[PDB]
């Protein structure tokens, strides 16, 4: 609390709390539109998730 | 209503392979589309189940159930607006010209939502996409609404 950690989380959550790292994003969710999400993730680690 | 269109009954005799005047429940989706109705496959699925009708076990039909199911699907034809079909694909690719890159439309039509086979996706792009790899969806959606 006194760190600022809990306040950074607050401000985030007002904001955009959860933030996924791209690969961490690919792997876990490729399966959703499997063909088109896998291609995206593989083709550009970032551009993929996009 | 008849306008009693008796050609719906004549088309049921062209889709029944046994000639007994019954059409299985698995053919009813594609025959509603061949009579000039586009209900989504989840809608055709729901209605069926809604009526405690299982498309998992053997099915038969009678004209007396297929006629009112086509008349219940016929009210939903007001959902077929071409403004939203061309604007969907206009938000799918940059710049001021209606062109989808080939593989973008093929992978989206096979894997997003109601799965279309890649055989049917190739049969719907055949002729409208040339060797530049760019599908002009102004003429593509025009020809898709010509059938």
């Amino acid at each position: 609390r006194c760190n600022g950690v809990l306040e950074g989380i607050r401000i985030c959550r007002k904001g955009f709390p959860s933030r996924v790292l791209y690969a961490d994003f690919k792997q876990r969710y490729r399966v959703l539109n499997a063909s088109a999400i896998p291609e995206g993730q593989f083709m550009d680690s970032k551009k993929a998730s996009e | 209503s008849k306008a009693a269109a008796d050609d719906f009954k004549e088309a049921f005799l062209l889709f029944d392979r046994t000639g007994d005047a019954k059409i299985t429940a698995s053919q009813v989706g594609d025959i509603a589309r061949a009579l000039g109705q586009n209900p989504t496959n989840a809608e055709i699925n729901k209605i069926l189940g809604n009526p405690s009708k299982e498309e998992m076990n053997a099915a038969a039909i009678t004209f007396e159930e297929f006629l009112p199911m086509l008349q219940a699907a016929a009210n939903n034809k007001d959902q077929g607006t071409f403004e939203d079909f061309v604007e969907g694909l206009r938000v799918f690719d940059k710049e001021g010209n209606g062109t989808v890159m080939g593989a973008e439309l093929r992978h989206v039509l096979a894997t997003l939502g109601e799965k279309m086979t890649e055989e049917e996706v190739e049969e719907l792009m055949k002729g409208q996409e040339d060797s530049n790899g760019c599908i002009n969806y102004e003429a593509f959606v025009k020809h898709i609404m010509s059938v």
